RNA sequence: AUUAAUAGGGACGGUCGGGGGCAUCAGUAUUCAAUUGUCAGAGGUGAAAUUCUUGGAUUUAUUGAAGACUAACUACUGCGAAAGCAUUUGCCAAGGACGUUUUCAUUAAUCAAGAACGAAAGUUAGGGGAUCGAAGAUGAUCAGAUACCGUCGUAGUCUUAAGACUAGGGAUCGGGUGGUGUUUUUUUA
């Protein structure tokens, strides 16, 4: 069949090579030719004929996107199941000033991290912002509202009230 | 207007609608005012009156469109159309200075026509409109 | 404007149009008193039954609303259609309002009752034109194909039979 | 393989999905799976039960047309949307495994 | 023909901006007219309501009209009279390292009134609405002038809204030299 290939960052190939043993041992059994082309600086996976399901090509494409997002590859490539969604949202195309981008990133991080990741934990998302993109993994129902709130926090408005509204919506979800 | 001089009306109107769709909506109000002024002067007066009426229906607070419709009616100098325009102006709601200018425009239209009975009826209607 | 409607007593004038506007205005003048817009897609035709002075709007959606002559409110409604209506016919019996539609069928039932009486499916695809004339309730409908059907009131002959 | 093949262009979203039966060209008019016509409850269509129910009738008509191998064209919404589907991709893959369709020329048509 | 902070400067060749002005080169997603795997359900989706509803709506068996912008690679690594700038060309105000004993000693220091762009929903409805107010009035035709040149009312004019630590222990940061290999820089110290 065809193949899915994408280039990765400088530290992504060093991070992925530490977990490339069990990843390739499961991908080749699932008909995915997961190899790291260090000469070309890219990771590719070819769909072979040793797959018992057609979702292996879709799961390897999501795993390659999770591996190239400079996130934890072993904690983000286990979304091969149906009720496990991992995606990356590029928030770098939201601001122009570097000081405004740094101020928005501090608001997105929150006070000591947990002040803004509490709503991410309430929405059950393993959110990790790396550069201009933020990758989160979890249930699709919990991450759809989380990514919409992340897009609202990525806007030019202050995300302090959005984080407070997200905690209010999480508190109102108990009913 | 060059197509109107070249007797191309339906193709120019479709081009004007396509140009108004491409143009911004804020500039489309002035473009429709320029198109209605071009259609009243160089184009068909029925198309110019239709464009002036449609612009008046689109903007409910356009004294410019009322003046453009008055200028289009004064281009043909029709007494029945001026009486219809005065009735439409009477149907519309105006301010204190706006109704005074409308009564002055109705008096100027009555002075241009020359009907003293209609001028007295317009003055009686203006006094009734003042008593409000 | 999709279609108009003239009052048979020569009083008022209503138009159904593409911008979901049921503009009702004068006949001697163009003085707009009111317009109605509470539908889904648009308004296609307006039916006048001046014997009881009702206003039946055959709208763009399958919903057909019945309006009064004065209050401009919804006294009655018609539902149960599939695709579109586009034309409703007034009735010599003054209540059994006839409705053709975009599915090939004619449905007629009493508007004062509000429950379905007769749904007739002589045509196949979609109806374009439909009209009636008075003393014999004689219904002609023209569909999206070339075929026309003709239906007349003969119920006094049928009730003599059984 | 005696030219018994086709392509499935699955345009799927978070709460809806659609199937386009394709050849290499626009041929192989087999079927088209609806999104919420199998179950109308605004949560079963997001679940894989209603998507596989529509895919069961889609694969039955696909076998009636005569296309065995399916070339995957996974299309998402893309752009300003989430650019990802819900459970429709896993349900179509499970329906392909249940039908025993041959896997080959699989691609992603997402924008 | 003492002065050279080489106080400072046309210059001088090698080499440069996602600064910036055009010049072509790609189209990533949308709108309408196309037109369908003849699919009426699809946005939204505290479950809802609600937007568009059997006027074809994921789409399409892609033509044009337009704008549009650099995706994993990737990313401030940098570059702004300044209100800011992310593929690919040819041209230019000018900006850029550096050496100069070569440019001259003579290219005023802060600048407000005078000039150049001049930005985080140019939103809502009553009121004084007067001075005036574009949009168009109307005079002289100038083969050609909304301003050339007098005469009027509307958004406006202005408020109403989103330890006295007694002591040690390893690690940590900032260095440097003994030796060690490349990097720095291999004259741009």
């Amino acid at each position: 069949e065809s193949s899915f290939m994408t280039l990765f960052p400088k530290y992504r190939e060093s991070y992925l090579k530490t977990i490339w043993n069990d990843v390739t041992r499961a991908l080749d059994k699932h008909n995915i030719a997961c190899v790291l082309d260090l000469v070309e600086g890219s990771m590719t996976v070819k769909t072979t004929r040793k797959t018992y399901d057609p979702a292996i090509i879709l799961k390897a494409r999501d795993l390659i996107k999770l591996l190239a997002r400079s996130v934890p590859f072993p904690q983000a490539v286990k979304i091969l199941q149906d009720d496990m969604a991992c995606d990356v949202i590029k928030i770098g195309n939201f601001v122009t000033n570097k000081e405004r981008f740094v101020k928005r990133r501090q608001r997105l991080v929150g006070p000591n991290g947990n002040t803004l990741k509490a709503l991410e934990l309430l929405t059950k998302c393993y959110i990790l912002v790396q550069g201009n993109t933020v990758s989160a993994m979890g249930p699709f129902k919990g991450l759809k509202e989380v990514r919409r709130v992340v897009e609202d926090c990525m806007k030019n408005i202050h995300p302090i009230y959005h984080i407070k509204e997200l905690m209010i919506k999480r508190e109102l979800a108990k009913r | 207007d060059f197509l109107i001089s070249h007797n191309e009306e339906q193709e120019a109107r479709t081009i004007l609608g396509n140009a108004l769709k491409a143009l911004p909506k804020r500039n489309h109000i002035e473009v429709v005012r320029k198109f209605a002024q071009l259609e009243f002067a160089k184009g068909d007066p029925e198309r110019g009156r239709s464009l002036f009426e449609g612009l008046v229906a689109d903007a409910p607070k356009r004294i410019d469109l009322w003046n453009v419709y008055v200028d289009q009616e004064v281009k043909a100098k029709d007494k029945k159309k001026v009486e219809d325009l005065f009735e439409r102006i009477i149907t519309k709601k105006i301010t204190r200075k706006q109704a005074k200018f409308f009564f002055n425009k109705w008096l100027q239209f009555e002075e241009s026509e020359g009907d003293e009975k209609t001028i007295e009826y317009v003055k009686a209607k203006a006094t009734e409109y003042v008593a409000s | 404007i999709n279609a108009l409607s003239v009052s048979p007593n020569d009083s008022i004038f209503a138009t159904a149009s593409y911008d979901k506007t049921c503009k009702i205005w004068n006949l001697e003048n163009g003085e707009l008193e009111a317009t109605l817009a509470n539908h889904k897609r648009g308004l296609w035709d307006v039916s006048f039954c001046q014997y009881d002075k009702l206003l039946a709007t055959s709208s763009g959606d399958k919903t057909v609303k019945i309006w009064s002559l004065d209050t401009f409110s919804v006294m009655k409604t018609l539902e149960g259609h599939t695709n579109a209506v586009q034309r409703c016919s007034f009735i010599n019996k003054q209540k059994q309002l006839i409705s053709c539609g975009a599915d090939g069928l004619i449905k007629i039932w009493d508007c004062s009752s509000g429950e379905c009486l007769k749904t007739l499916d002589g045509h196949n695809n979609r109806l374009w034109a439909l009209s009636t004339m008075n003393d014999g309730d004689m219904i002609v409908s023209a569909d999206a194909d070339g075929v026309f059907q003709f239906w007349k009131d003969c119920t006094e002959q049928e009730i003599e039979e059984e | 393989n005696s030219q018994v093949f086709g392509v499935a262009r699955i345009y799927a979203s978070f709460n809806d999905t659609f199937v386009h039966v394709t050849d290499l060209s626009g041929k192989e008019t087999i079927a088209r799976v609806t999104g919420g016509m199998k179950v109308k409850a605004d949560r079963d269509e997001s679940s894989p039960y209603a998507a596989m129910l529509a895919a069961q009738d889609v694969a039955a008509k696909c076998k009636e047309v005569g296309i065995t191998a399916v070339h995957v064209k996974i299309r998402a919404t893309g752009g300003t949307r989430t650019k990802t589907p819900g459970p429709g991709g896993q349900a179509a893959l499970r329906a392909l495994a249940r039908s025993g369709l041959r896997i080959g020329r699989i691609e992603d048509v997402t924008p």
